[PDB]
């Protein structure tokens, strides 16, 4: 059966290519209007357009699973509404074999989904949070808000910004000790980094007695706070768990498995990205369930505001049951595979009433 | 007469359960986003249901008004498909008497809204607020003690050890810097109701900071801890809370915008029934459903240009008699020119006859 | 003795022609039959005279009064009816609601007056012992009498009926042709198209054939059932 | 072959629709389903097709028992299905839409599926428009082109429905022909239809049904006399 496959899969590649297109597009168009709120001085609406865009691919593969099913929908009704499946069905054709047509261009599609949010994601989205963190908050120690902030019991230290090739911000420390005499302060300049040790340049160390005396700001540009954060971890910290790739996710929870800190928070994000291909096939087989039964003679607005709502309730869901599994104790494996397995029984079930 | 009271029933029903159902949507948006921050640690697991429970008010009133557009449009619809409505037409029904079947219950819809944004929205906000007062980790959450920086920053919080007693750590973190408390060490003396602000046996409340790379000398400091309140930060400014009444006649321009806000949602519920009685037509093709989605954007894009707008008017930008009151204008010529679009179409006609 | 002169009528579609210079004529006490060719104009001529479809040329004048340009609630208000092919009944209300929902719009009547309207509509049809009943359990055949009732309510000069004759038994269409006998009687002229060319050539006392736009015949079922030109066309050389 | 359905029947959400419907349909034999549209006769028609399934009765083609498989292992069987409205394939050529199912067949080879078309395309004179899409065809060329399509498959019976709705009275005289050409192969046509004047001239033996039941059956002429027909379904006034 060649060109009937060819037929149902054209078809629901074209679909589902079509509604990504539209949903990357309103979503990149929400988040400009979210970002124009802190559009201010040093960042410019032109500016704020490189982080909008630069941070599409990261958008585009969170929505695939959504992508995928209004999609599905959408295109299968496009040949169910036309009676055009009670034939193939009346030639002979069973079910199983329509759902393994659709399935197949949708497992180049899960293919090409995970080459991206492995190979392309992570490197559009750091340049693009590397480059909006070093506009918004170069100039000033406190100001700017990605800035990051690491913990030792006598300092607390805060870095404006960090860039991927080794250039280094804006940082302002502060160290206390019980007796804590305020003999030096933070703030600084560039840092590149200077073999072991951050070259904290232009420091105004506020320089004073507690007791009685005045204080004053010594600047070194060969000044150095030694590491106790690498360039790597630098890197990874600041990033969002969620735009990590997988090889570098796995890197980072077996780190954290020595040092003993906890990595539930990591582990969430990893099964999110490799169980992706599954949460898409069943998504798509309950699009496939629901075309064959209640949406088989609706119209083509009542299957794409069902697929919405479907759509919405999952990643609720998927939000509900993600947070929750730190809150409560259960494994963080149950947050993704829950939902998937819900939607795929419902899709089976819904199947076998024919 | 008969008539008015089917075409204000149906609606009133499909506005009840659209706006059940976003109500629904809304509240589970919003406590995924306060879940998350519970599990950081900063916020009560055990307080989640009387911050939802108070904060009704608000999403209800900002409901409504998409409820009733999606019920209009619904109920609408399906009366053209069954063919109710063009034995309607077909009898002398004209398409203004539409509209004035319809703003009757746009009118209670629209006095529900005007009531739960005048007197029933600054309470429940007023009331949530007291309760992170009353609370806001009052006792014991000072963070095994986990970094934490305000997002306001002036106030920075943390504690030696994740200490519950928080009392006497060798180093105690709540810093405030504008001029910051410092606290050498604090001891537990807190619990008051307006805040929980702690003794420090011995706190610096060094006023001078780094970042201005500035030091300014003071002694010991008792009642230290100051409003490091992260919540009432996020949502809430007294202007959320101030009753409409003082509102009324003041100068600050944030009071004075505040009040063309809270009385822009009243006159949304008209506007929209303007748009929903001309889109709601549809052939049986197109289906009750299709508008639904594109509807929903042109409400929220509603709501976004009038945020705008009021934020420009605090800032002193734009003059305050101007006001709000132009997005409305916009989205009632665009609705005026949906509905007479056909009759115009049809007098243009005339002409070329 | 009121008439309906829809004359010179003409619509395109994209570019071509569907409609191209039909010209009809209808009056009081009289029952005209459109027929044709699916493809063809029938049904765009039908809904241009309903008014569902606006015309690029010609005009519709019933008794020197156009309404060509007016909606589909001027047109309705100088006394032209119409009643859809599909149920078209109010489903959640009673019949003697269905009725009086419509005779609530007239300025003619009072109070005592639209009740007795309501009550002679009400049993002039057969239909007043189902006159509590909801809209939605009538079966198919006192549907059609509750929503001609309605219709009348309106007092029209003219009834468009629309594929009156879609999907009925042929036990059914004894009924709906008395009903298109009383309202002939009353005074009323029924415009009627449909699918089905026996019944409605039977019905009727004029047929207008529309085929590739034009009128290319008209007159009684005698002299429609034995033109050359329709029977090459339309009925083929076998119809009766 | 023989397709009996027997002992047929089926309840709605309360009620009861169907109650001992028992058809016998032949080989070469035109076999019409007929009666008032409220009473169950789309419901049967559709229970030996297979979209719904039955609460009792068995569907029997030849000792062939499939009262439990679904369309797939009934068309698999042998039996068509001709939707009312429009099923062809809009955005696949003519050439393609009887390919796409001779494609299902296995019997053929890839020389007897080209052979296969080369006779299908001749037999229904749709040979010059071999090269047309699905939406570029118009109702008389479209219902000739299904019919190809439907005999691709290979089937026994073929189950029209509503062939004769919504279609000049001369296009009538075309698809009578081309029913006639179908029984000439060997096909055990079933028609479903409300037009009673051509279903009743083109069948040969007609199923009246009522209020879930056989209340006649016979010939053309066996049913135009009976009483129980003309009392509730024909009227004393049907000609
Ligand atoms: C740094 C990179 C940043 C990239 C940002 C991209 C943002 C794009 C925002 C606007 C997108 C608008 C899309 C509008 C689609 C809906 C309109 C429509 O009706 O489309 C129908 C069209 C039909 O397809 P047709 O051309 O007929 O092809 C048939 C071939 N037999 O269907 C189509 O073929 C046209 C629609 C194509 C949609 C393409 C976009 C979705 C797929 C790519 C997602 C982005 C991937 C990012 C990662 C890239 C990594 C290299
Ligand atoms: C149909 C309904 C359509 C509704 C469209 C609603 C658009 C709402 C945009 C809201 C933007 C916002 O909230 O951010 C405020 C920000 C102000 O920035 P600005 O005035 O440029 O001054 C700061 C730098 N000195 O940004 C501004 O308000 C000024 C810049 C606006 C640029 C165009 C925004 C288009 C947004 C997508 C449409
Ligand atoms: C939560 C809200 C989800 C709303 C989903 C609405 C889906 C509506 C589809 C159309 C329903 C319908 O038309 O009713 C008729 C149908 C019976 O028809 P048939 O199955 O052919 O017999 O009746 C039905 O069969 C209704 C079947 C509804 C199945 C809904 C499944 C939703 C799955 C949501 C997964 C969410 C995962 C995260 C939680
Ligand atoms: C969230 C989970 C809530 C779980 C409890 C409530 C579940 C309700 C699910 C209803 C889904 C119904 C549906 O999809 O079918 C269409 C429905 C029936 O259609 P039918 O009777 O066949 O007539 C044609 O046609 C209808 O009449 C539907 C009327 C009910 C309201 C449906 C939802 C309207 C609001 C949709 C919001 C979508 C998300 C918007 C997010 C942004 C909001 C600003």
């Amino acid at each position: 059966m060649v060109k009937l496959d060819r037929y149902i899969g054209v078809t629901v590649f074209v679909a589902i290519l079509a509604v990504l297109g539209v949903i990357l597009g309103l979503a990149l168009l929400f988040a400009f209007i979210d970002e124009l709120n802190d559009i201010s001085a040093s960042y410019g609406i032109g500016d704020a357009l490189r982080f909008i865009f630069l941070t599409a691919p990261r958008r585009a593969y969170d929505m695939l699973p959504m992508a995928a099913l209004i999609g599905c929908l959408v295109g299968l009704g496009t040949l169910a509404s036309n009676s055009e499946l009670t034939i193939m069905r009346a030639a002979g054709v069973s079910l199983s074999r329509i759902v393994w047509a659709v399935m197949k261009p949708m497992l180049v599609l899960m293919l090409a989904g995970i080459l991206v949010g492995e190979y392309v994601a992570p490197w559009t989205e750091n340049i693009a949070q590397s480059g909006r963190a070093l506009a918004q908050g170069g100039g000033d120690s406190q100001s700017s808000k990605r800035g990051l902030w690491h913990r030792q019991g006598r300092e607390y230290i805060h870095i404006n910004a960090v860039q991927p090739n080794g250039v280094l911000y804006g940082v302002t420390r502060y160290r206390f000790d019980e007796q804590r005499g305020l003999e030096s302060a933070s703030f600084a300049k560039r840092a590149r980094f200077e073999t072991d040790h951050w070259q904290l340049e232009e420091v105004t160390t506020t320089l004073l007695h507690p007791r009685e005396k005045r204080s004053e700001v010594v600047k070194l540009p060969t000044e150095r706070w030694d590491a106790q954060l690498s360039p790597q971890l630098l890197n990874t910290v600041v990033m969002e768990p969620e735009a990590l790739s997988i090889s570098g996710l796995w890197q980072y929870i077996h780190y954290l498995a020595d040092q003993g800190l906890n990595n539930n928070r990591y582990w969430l994000a990893f099964w999110t990205k490799v169980l992706q291909p599954l949460v898409t096939a069943a998504l798509v087989l309950m699009a496939i369930s629901f075309i064959f039964g209640p949406l088989r003679s609706v119209t083509l607005g009542q299957r794409i505001f069902t697929g919405v709502l479907v759509g919405f309730v999952f990643r609720i869901a998927q939000d509900l049951l993600g947070p929750s599994s730190l809150v409560f104790d259960f494994p963080p494996l149950l947050a993704v595979v829950i939902p998937a397995s819900i939607c795929a029984l419902a899709g089976v079930w819904l199947l076998r009433r024919a | 007469m008969i008539v008015f009271r089917y075409l204000s029933r149906e609606v009133l029903v499909t506005m009840s359960a659209v706006s059940a159902v976003l109500l629904v949507i809304i509240m589970s948006g919003r406590f995924i986003k306060y879940l998350a921050q519970a599990a950081q640690g900063l916020l009560d697991p055990g307080s989640l249901f009387l911050i939802m429970a108070f904060r009704i008010p608000g999403f209800l009133q900002l409901i409504l008004p998409l409820g009733l557009f999606l019920g209009i449009l619904l109920a609408y619809g399906r009366l053209y498909l069954e063919s109710e409505m063009t034995v309607l037409s077909a009898t002398g029904m004209s398409q203004k008497r539409l509209l004035g079947y319809t703003m009757a219950p746009a009118l209670l819809v629209a006095i529900l809204v005007a009531w739960l944004s005048l007197f029933l929205a600054p309470q429940g906000i007023n009331q949530f607020a007291l309760l992170l007062n009353k609370q806001d980790t009052l006792t014991e959450f000072d963070t095994p003690g986990r970094f934490q920086a305000m997002r306001d920053g002036t106030r920075v919080t943390y504690t030696e050890e994740l200490s519950k007693d928080r009392g006497e750590l060798a180093g105690i973190f709540i810093s405030q810097k504008d001029s910051i408390l410092v606290a050498e060490k604090g001891t537990q003396n807190i619990q008051a109701d307006g805040s929980r602000y702690l003794i420090l046996h011995n706190g610096y409340r060094y006023d001078g900071n780094p970042g201005q790379a500035n030091y300014r000398a003071i002694q010991y400091d008792t009642y230290g801890v100051m409003l490091p309140k992260p919540e009432a930060s996020s949502e809430v400014s007294e202007r959320d809370a101030v009753p409409t009444a003082d509102l009324f006649g003041s100068d600050n321009p944030r009071y004075q915008a505040e009040l063309q806000w809270r009385l822009s949602t009243p006159l949304l519920v008209f506007v929209v029934t303007l748009l929903a009685v001309p889109l709601s037509r549809v052939n049986p093709r197109q289906g009750r459903f299709l508008k639904l989605l594109p509807a929903i954007l042109l409400y929220m894009g509603y709501l976004a240009l009038l945020i705008a707008v009021r934020g420009q008017l605090d800032k002193g930008k734009i003059p305050m008699a101007i006001g709000l009151w132009w997005v409305h204008g916009l989205f009632l010529a665009i609705g005026l020119l949906l509905f007479y679009w056909e009759p115009l179409r049809l007098k243009l006609a005339s002409s070329r006859a | 003795m009121a008439t309906l002169k829809a004359q010179h009528l003409a619509k395109s579609y994209k570019g071509r022609q569907v409609v191209r210079d039909v010209s009809m004529s209808i009056d009081s006490g009289q029952i005209v039959g459109l027929l044709g060719p699916n493809g063809a104009g029938k049904t765009t001529c039908f809904y241009m005279i309903v008014g569902l479809v606006q015309a690029d040329q010609g005009v519709v004048r019933i008794d020197e009064q156009n309404v060509t340009h007016l909606p589909m609630h001027g047109r309705a208000r100088a006394g032209i009816g119409y009643l859809p092919q599909e149920a078209s009944i109010f489903r959640k209300l009673s019949v003697s609601d269905n009725i009086m929902a419509i005779l609530e719009t007239r300025s003619d009547l009072d109070r005592n007056g639209r009740k007795e309207a309501l009550e002679g509509l009400l049993q002039e049809f057969h239909i007043h012992h189902i006159r509590d009943n909801l809209g939605m359990s009538l079966s198919g055949g006192e549907r059609r009498r509750v929503e001609i009732a309605r219709a009348l309510a309106s007092a029209p000069k003219f009834i468009l009926l629309d594929e009156p004759f879609a999907g009925v038994d042929p036990i059914s269409v004894g009924d709906i042709k008395q009903i298109i006998h009383h309202l002939k009687a009353k005074g009323i002229g029924i415009l009627i198209t449909d699918h089905n060319v026996r019944e409605t050539l039977d019905i009727c006392e004029t047929a207008y054939i529309v085929n590739d736009g034009q009128l290319i015949a008209e007159g009684d079922a005698e002299s429609i059932l034995a033109n050359d030109l329709v029977k090459e066309v339309y009925l083929g050389h076998e119809f009766r």
